[PDB]
């Protein structure tokens, strides 16, 4: 027994309606259910569905039941909500100007915390947004070189849902002072990374009431929010990385790692696109020429992508022999060092999906956050 | 062009006649939310067979959902492929399917003709050239075995040249799970041995029997059995949507397979069978499903082949292929069997060889025989009726209900010429 | 007379409303032929990564 | 249980007896108190 | 340039015009307090800051129905003075609205009228809503259809009007009024289309799937018809159509000004996405009975002419194979005196359907506005309820009351007899 | 707007306005001491009908309570709701009436209206634009049918162009309470047919019967009879004083119900009646109202409707509703039983619609209908008045007041002439 309810929502194609019904798990054998809240007659029966995970049973967390899109909106329980929505908190954090080149463990350490990542995107902010930010914050010490950083370096930010998140990012973080964090010495994120004490780390709320404050300083309402954080072009504006399920899959830190390895740098991450307009905008060059098309528009319908823009670096390896051949089981034929290899999960649909013409890549960039 | 109107009648062929519509639907390439779903361009030429299409582009099936009470209709808008039907060409009711003829024809099947009539016209009178009529009925009760009759009689006075090939599945032969049974069965062969020009048959027993010795499962529930029987069906409406090398569509069954009238009941089959633990010790040629299809324990009849010798087998092969192949393998196994085919038939057997495999083997085939064996099923029922008429035993309820004794006899009697017609021919 | 001039004077400053949108409307109709030549461009880089 | 045993019994919770009743009791009305400010009408809602 | 002043009066219009008037503001883009976010013009009005404020006049004597209207959502846009208010209802008489209660209202609505028509530049005729089951649209208005007229001429005029039901009838004393007031406007409304309210519940149940209605419910499918006809002054496409033609096309003799009125895609939001939008199944579902929102059979009858407008995609040759294959139906009758009896007028826009309707979003809409001589038997129960009731001389005492006289219950009955020997010496 | 001048008279009267000015009190949010403290504001849009307005938002109607003696209106001031009524308007005498006619009529009740109708007309001119009357009062006392019937005749002889209404007290005609109702019952209704176009007789047999069987209770009052008197009173304005569907007003149901000036006398009721203990049983919905509505056992005078044909039937209805769902209710009680009407009128049933349900129902309705039927109401009153003319029973009282035996002899040839009108319909 023991079943947990939502309210769903999908958007009719044909006829462009929103439409509203009333999905049903089962823990501990594996049904779903769909009856309809706005017409009392059941359309869908009952049906067993293995794919649905129960950490896919979150608010918001968008999945796909028998190939329709839907977003969990409501709690239509009591007794649901009471057995997540008490214990599911959210916490902020952000990846401040020195954190970029090292945030792979720092990645690492959050997913074998098991907080579920929300929305992770590098942003940077306006005049008064900035500002935003440093009107809280008053003491003794003098500021300027941390002042300096946030209005200078770029910064991500990010949300991170737990049970008692705020708990375990306090004693995942430890100490706040980098000194005394080394003198401590016990394992934490801020005494392994983090530069000078207050100069730069990955941001940690006081209290569950600041969280609310922390939030709106660094990530606002999108009015003057700023849609890139990063060089429109450098003569090299020709790789895209893409992660729409690995991330679910848990795997970013540890790819992360991985590019990080053998000199290559990262610009820009974010986490913000609609399933397919977005997708399709900038898959057109690969509408044409590519084959299980539905299946490589499927496995971004699938889920969010934390999309980044990368620059060539070094020309004796290129970056797309680095991301190999189109199947993971080619690459693991010719060689173990090709990215599908170490960390390919489908036939075509790879790891981590890029573009072929280097050509294309300025131009998807300029898509992906100068235009959005 | 070319094209199949269908209807889903009686809760045994509801299952699974909508049983049908994912192994469709999935070698096609369609969604359950109606839209293109397919890998390959091939399958999409070919749709205006089964399908309707619906603006915008999506795609909806040619089926009507019929019958007597609405409990299974709440069965068939299920989980899997619920929302494609047209809305419209639903239909309930209210009475009882009480398994009683006169609720099959006389009182509750009455009310509804006049609209389940118009069901098939709104499909069929916006077409061009109209091929067959696919029911999926069953032979037991009043439900499914009234009106797999009544939905065949009354369409046969205005669409009288063309083919009306159904599905029904016949009663096992240890234990029945209705009682009541020849009165409808053999009142209802009466017009499907008349109307009808090919006619199934399938056993619940031998539907068991292959999931134990050479599936060796341990647990078949009857989610299986609807798999069995759909895939055979989905493999002989193939030539009449595939590119092929030697292709028949429905009417060349009609000169292919009946040589005297009333005789076009036929045997189903599916080659390439087997278990998980085998795969890896058995290969896949032509020779070796050739076998596995004139197996005597791979049909979905329990009758053993010593009193058949069969008529008109055509084994339409489904993949890549040699011709030769085919044609010495489909001559190699008769010469075998001299006592076993007929003397006055020079050319016992048929092939059919396509282009278009199916989802999920390189090569397979579909078995149908045509044997002098069936007539064990047929000593069977009508054995049935003679002891339970001479009590009157359960005519109390259907002379209630308005059917009088003196067709029982005439239904049996017309039921025995389905023996004495098929003993003229046996020797 | 004055049901004349007045509907003459409707009539011209909306034809010359019209004016501007149907030389709009020109520059509108290159406008599309300029996305179908982009379009033909993404066809461009269809056939480059086709090959 | 004499005559009448289910709606005297009843009654009670939810609710000198003729003196105090004289000016009636509150039969042809639901036990809640306020089913006002029902902003519902026809071209309101509609 | 081309606009339509039109009239809505009675408690029918105040709550047809805030449903017919609804979609004008969602065709164009008039948010609900007069704004944009030109063929608006027609039906609205733009001055200097941005403000597009409406054309028609909505009358009633109550103010009760009136008040929602200015206290509703819709209050900015409409002017502050064309709601044009009274003090007491007419209460189902048709004595109080002709001669006392409108007659003391009639020249402040006779001043905005010509306030409104002298500004428009371009007016081409006036509609009228005048319902016959009541006091004031039976009362206020057919003293408007000789007083409008008078005064501008010889101007084209049409009516939308709601007729009372057959089987259904609110009121009692309707075949008083809705007799009464016919033999009045008869030489003075060039076309006259008619609905019923049963006739419209019928079709909510049987094409939509919504049973338990509401008059809102009801409405919009009479807020639907209205801009599936004035739209061929609206609109671009491949004909357009004036309100000259309504009367040339459907109107034969002086007498003959009693047309029909269907609209013909009326399918819900569920099935939207599974019946073909053939324009033959569009075309062919006005022919029937069972889609035809007056409440009488034209089986037993004559058409005598016939008229279609379309919106959207509209494939001009499939409609020429669509209307040829009605002309092999020897179910449907023609008189022999119109054998052309058709027209067509095409636009490119298709129907908006409006946030929170039952119809779904269709591409191609039909309307028919047939004469047909079978409307003749829906006036032969309303004379056969006359003298059923004259005879006893019930009722009558209200209606000499106000400043009347008996004698013209002797004519408006006698009036209609001649007009019922006038539709049998044409469809013969 | 359209503002209600309401009568009062008699002590039969005065129990009954001051339960009919408690449900106004109820549905437009008004405490009892003179102020508004209800939560909505469609309440307040038309408050002027009943509540003429006054310094701090006080709202203080436009009532008249009038009696021949000071002893019942010291028992109104002393209700509940005791602040809300005007002192002013407690217009009063020193001797009862005693149930006698020409002591309201003619002598003491006679001297004391000029008191009367300068209270009226100095209020009946503040109000912006009346739409009418409406009484309460005795047919069976000395004061309602003596004093009250001379102000339905003056008050018409001031503006004949409103709307005279009843909400008459008719006696019962199987126990009597008075040995001289077939006097003060039998000269009232000789004054009422001239003069009235509204009248709805009311039977206290016929309301024991419904709060016994219907809400269960074993021990009823006035109080609680009063009240559904009290309910079809605001129940008949259910549509000027809110929005709605198809507002009505009391000109609308005067043309509806009434083809003759002489065949108008109505038959009251009201739809949703239930016991008190079994109130969440029930399903309130739309054929619930009207299977009660259209019975015997619902019904407000005491007269079996089974015995005639009903002329004409009004109705009207509150609460969000499905218009279409009432129209197949209508048709269905006029097509099976077509033998409880008379088949020389093509319609006679009438609807309209509100929006606001009361303060703790849901849907709403009330019955207003002609029927001559209530033949059975007045040819028991004019029966027992011949046996006891005959006998010359009581005449001593009434000569020596100055009346005469020919103010009499033709108040039975009304009586008698009203129901030889009534008889050939049926
Ligand atoms: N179906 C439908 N009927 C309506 C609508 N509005 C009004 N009616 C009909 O209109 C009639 C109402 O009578 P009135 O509109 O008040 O007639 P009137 O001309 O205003 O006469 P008075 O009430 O005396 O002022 C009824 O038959 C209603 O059914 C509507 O929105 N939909
Ligand atoms: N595939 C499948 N077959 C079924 C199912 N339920 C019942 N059947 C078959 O239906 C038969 C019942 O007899 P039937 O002729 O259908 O009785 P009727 O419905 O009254 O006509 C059983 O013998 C089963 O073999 C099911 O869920 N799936
Ligand atoms: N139901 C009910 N009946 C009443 C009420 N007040 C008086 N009556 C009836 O009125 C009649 C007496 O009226 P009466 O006092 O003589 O009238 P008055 O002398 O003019 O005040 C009796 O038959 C009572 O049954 C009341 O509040 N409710
Ligand atoms: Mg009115």
């Amino acid at each position: 027994s023991e079943r947990f309810v939502f309210i769903a929502e999908w958007f009719d194609p044909n006829a462009s309606l929103f439409r509203r019904y009333e999905l049903l798990f089962y823990p501990g054998d594996g049904s779903v259910e769909m009856h309809d809240v706005k017409n009392h007659r059941t359309f869908l029966k009952r049906t067993k569905y293995e794919d649905l995970h129960l950490e896919d049973l979150f608010i918001g967390n968008k999945v796909n039941i028998f190939s329709r899109q839907l977003v969990l909106l409501d709690y239509g329980d009591q007794y649901t909500a009471r057995q997540l929505g008490s214990k599911k908190e959210k916490t902020l954090a952000l990846i401040k100007p020195d954190a970029v080149s090292k945030a792979g463990e720092i990645i690492e350490i959050i997913n074998k915390a098991g907080f579920t990542l929300t929305k992770l995107k590098m942003m940077t902010l306006s005049r008064k947004e900035a500002t935003d930010f440093h009107i809280d914050h008053q003491s003794r010490p003098f500021l300027n070189e941390l002042i300096q950083f946030i209005t200078s370096g770029p910064i991500i930010a990010m949300e991170i849902l737990r049970d008692d998140a705020v708990c375990e990012w306090k004693r995942l973080l430890g100490p706040a002072n980098s000194g005394l964090a080394r003198t401590d010495a016990p394992e934490s994120i801020r005494a392994l990374f983090g530069t000078d004490g207050i100069k730069n780390a990955a941001h940690g709320p006081d209290s569950f009431a600041c969280a609310a404050r922390e939030m709106e300083l660094f990530f606002p309402s999108s009015g003057v929010c700023g849609p890139a954080n990063t060089a429109k072009f450098t003569n090299c504006t020709t790789c895209c990385i893409v992660k729409p399920h690995a991330v679910s899959e848990g795997l970013l830190g540890k790819i992360l790692m991985t590019i990080r390895d053998a000199g290559f740098e990262i610009s820009a991450m974010q986490m913000f696109n609609m399933d397919r307009i977005n997708v399709e905008e900038f898959y057109e060059v690969y509408k044409g020429v590519v084959s299980e098309y539905n299946e490589m528009v499927t496995e971004m319908y699938s889920g969010p992508c934390v999309a980044m823009e990368i620059q060539q670096t070094n020309p004796t390896m290129t970056f797309r022999e680095f991301c190999g051949p189109a199947d993971p089981e080619i690459a693991r034929h010719l060689r173990p060092g090709t990215l599908r290899a170490i960390f390919g999960k489908t036939k075509i649909q790879n790891a981590v999906h890029c573009t072929d013409l280097p050509e294309d890549g300025l131009l998807e960039v300029q898509y992906f956050f100068k235009i959005l | 062009m070319r094209e199949i109107v269908h209807l889903q009648a009686g809760q045994c062929g509801n299952q699974i006649g909508a049983k049908f519509w994912e192994v469709i639907s999935d070698e096609h390439g369609i969604d359950p939310t109606g839209t293109y779903h397919g890998d390959s361009d091939l399958q999409l030429e070919r749709i205006n067979v089964y399908y309707n299409e619906a603006t915008g582009g999506k795609y909806v099936p040619r089926a009507v959902l019929v019958d007597l009470e609405p409990g299974t209709m709440d069965s068939v808008r299920s989980g899997p492929f619920g929302q494609i039907f047209r809305p419209d060409n639903f239909v309930f009711g209210q009475s009882g399917a009480g398994n009683n003829w006169a609720k099959g024809h006389y009182t509750e099947g009455a009310e509804l003709v006049d609209s389940v009539l118009d069901v098939v016209r709104k499909e069929a009178e916006s077409c061009d050239c109209l091929q067959g009529f696919q029911l999926t009925h069953s032979l037991g009760g009043g439900t499914g075995s009234g009106m797999g009759t009544l939905l065949i009689s009354k369409i046969r006075e205005e669409y009288p040249d063309r083919i009306m090939n159904t599905f029904s599945v016949v009663p096992s032969p240890k234990v029945s799970d209705t009682v009541v049974e020849p009165y409808n069965a053999t009142l209802s062969v009466h017009q499907l041995v008349e109307n009808t020009d090919e006619t199934y048959c399938i056993d619940n027993e031998a539907l068991y029997d292959i999931c134990f010795r050479t599936l060796k499962l341990t647990t078949p529930t009857y989610g299986d059995l609807n798999h069995l029987v759909s895939a055979t069906m989905s493999g002989v409406t193939t030539c009449l949507r595939f590119p092929g090398q030697l292709n028949a569509d429905l009417r060349k069954l009609a000169v292919n397979m009946v040589p005297f009238p009333r005789l076009h009941f036929f045997m189903p089959g599916f080659a390439p069978l087997t278990s998980r633990g085998s795969q890896q010790y058995r290969a896949l040629t032509v020779p070796e499903l050739t076998q596995q299809m004139f197996d005597a324990k791979n049909m979905m009849a329990a009758c053993d082949p010593r009193h058949g010798r069969y008529l008109t087998v055509a084994a339409v092969f489904r993949g890549r292929m040699s011709m030769k192949e085919v044609d010495e393998q489909m001559l190699n196994v008769q010469n075998k069997n001299s006592s076993y085919f007929v003397e006055w038939i020079p050319n016992n057997v048929k092939t059919a060889v396509c282009d278009i495999p199916p989802r999920g083997l390189k090569m397979s085939a579909t078995f149908i025989g045509n044997s002098t064996a069936i007539q064990e099923l047929f000593k069977r029922i009508s054995e049935q009726f003679t002891a339970m008429f001479r009590r009157k035993a359960f005519l109390h309820w259907y002379t209630g209900e308005g059917m009088d004794e003196m067709e029982f006899t005439e239904a049996e009697s017309n039921m025995n010429d389905l023996v004495s017609e098929y003993q003229q021919y046996q020797d | 007379s004055i049901k004349s001039i007045e509907r003459d004077r409707l009539k011209t400053e909306w034809d010359q409303h019209n004016d501007c949108k149907f030389v709009d409307s020109l520059v509108k109709a290159r406008v599309k032929d300029a996305m179908q030549g982009f379009i033909i461009n993404t066809e461009e880089r269809r056939n480059k990564l086709r090959e | 249980l004499l005559y009448n045993w289910e709606e005297e019994r009843a009654t009670n919770y939810l609710d000198s007896e003729s003196f105090f009743f004289r000016h009636g009791h509150r039969g042809l009305l639901t036990l809640q108190p306020q089913s006002p400010t029902s902003s519902c009408t026809t071209q309101k809602d509609s | 340039m081309r606009e339509c002043i039109s009239v809505h009066v009675g408690q029918a219009g105040v709550q047809i015009g805030n449903a017919c008037w609804e979609l004008y503001c969602l065709e164009h883009g008039i948010q609900p307090d007069g704004q944009m976010p030109d063929s608006f013009n027609t039906f609205f009005s733009e001055t200097g800051a941005g403000k597009h404020v409406p054309r028609a006049v909505f009358v009633d004597l109550e103010p009760t129905v009136i008040d929602e209207v200015r206290t509703g959502t819709y209050r900015q846009l409409f002017h502050p003075e064309q709601l044009i208010t009274g003090k007491e209802d007419a209460a189902n008489n048709y004595a109080r609205g002709h001669y006392t209660i409108g007659k003391e209202l009639i020249d402040l609505v006779l001043d905005r009228i010509r306030k409104l028509a002298d500004q428009c530049t371009g007016l081409q005729g006036f509609l009228i809503f005048h319902s016959f089951g009541g006091g004031t649209g039976s009362g206020f208005t057919s003293l408007l259809m000789e007083r409008l007229s008078v005064d501008y001429g010889k101007k084209s005029k049409l009516e939308f009007s709601i007729y009372p039901a057959p089987q259904v009838s609110t009121a009692v004393v309707e075949p008083y009024n809705s007799i009464l007031t016919t033999h009045t406007t008869l030489e003075h409304s060039d076309c006259a289309f008619m609905v019923d309210n049963e006739a419209i519940y019928d079709i909510c149940r049987r094409n939509l799937d919504i049973e338990r209605p509401t008059y809102t419910n009801l409405n919009r499918l009479i807020g639907q018809i209205v801009s599936s006809i004035t739209a061929s002054l609206r609109f671009d496409g491949a004909l357009n159509v004036d309100l000259t033609e309504f009367q040339t096309n459907l109107v034969p003799y002086p007498r003959i000004h009693f047309p029909l009125a269907t609209y013909a895609p009326v399918i819900s939001a569920e099935k939207a996405y599974h019946e073909q939008l053939s324009v033959a199944e569009i075309t062919n579902a006005c022919f029937e009975p069972a889609n035809q929102m007056v409440k009488c059979d034209p089986r037993h009858g004559k058409y005598m002419a016939c008229c279609l407008l379309y919106r959207g995609d509209v494939v001009p040759k499939d409609v020429n194979a669509a209307i040829a294959t009605i002309k092999t139906k020897r179910t449907i009758q023609f008189v022999d005196w119109c054998p052309t009896g058709f027209k067509v007028g095409i636009n490119y826009q298709p129907p908006t359907v409006v946030p929170g309707g039952d119809l779904a979003k269709v591409q191609r809409a039909v309307c028919m506005l047939s004469n047909t001589t079978a409307i003749a038997e829906a006036w032969a129960r309303l004379d056969h309820k006359f003298d059923l009731m004259y005879a006893k001389r019930a009722f009558v005492h209200w209606y000499v009351g106000e400043g009347m006289e008996e004698g013209e219950f002797s004519e408006a009955r006698e009036d209609m007899a001649a007009l019922e020997k006038d539709y049998e010496e044409v469809g013969m």
